[PDB]
């Protein structure tokens, strides 16, 4: 008789006064952060070739 | 609460130090009774399955 819930949220419309507000789920977002210790240990880098690649 | 008369004496080991002994009137006498609630419910779940 038994089961747990399935069904993902993406987006998120909730009529919100009227054409609903829609908005996508933020965490399902992804995203990336830029390596800013890379991106400052690239120029400095003896290599200033293979850092600035 | 509400007054129901009482004797303060020992009697016949139904007294040690703290029981309450109260006869078989309150019990027709309704004197405190109780009435309680606890909440329910129930869900749908429209699911994958």
């Amino acid at each position: 008789t038994s089961e747990p819930e399935y069904v993902i949220p993406d987006v998120l419309v909730r009529k919100v006064s009227g054409r609903w507000t829609v908005e996508l789920n933020a965490d399902s977002i992804p995203r990336l952060k830029i390596n800013q210790q890379y991106a400052a240990m690239g120029n400095s880098a003896r290599n200033d070739a293979d850092g600035q690649f | 609460g509400q007054n129901m008369r009482v004797a303060f004496m020992p009697w016949n080991g139904y007294n040690f130090e703290d029981s309450i002994l109260v006869s078989e009137r309150v019990v027709q006498e309704d004197r405190f009774t109780t009435i309680h609630i606890q909440e329910l419910a129930c869900v749908s779940r429209d699911t994958k399955l």
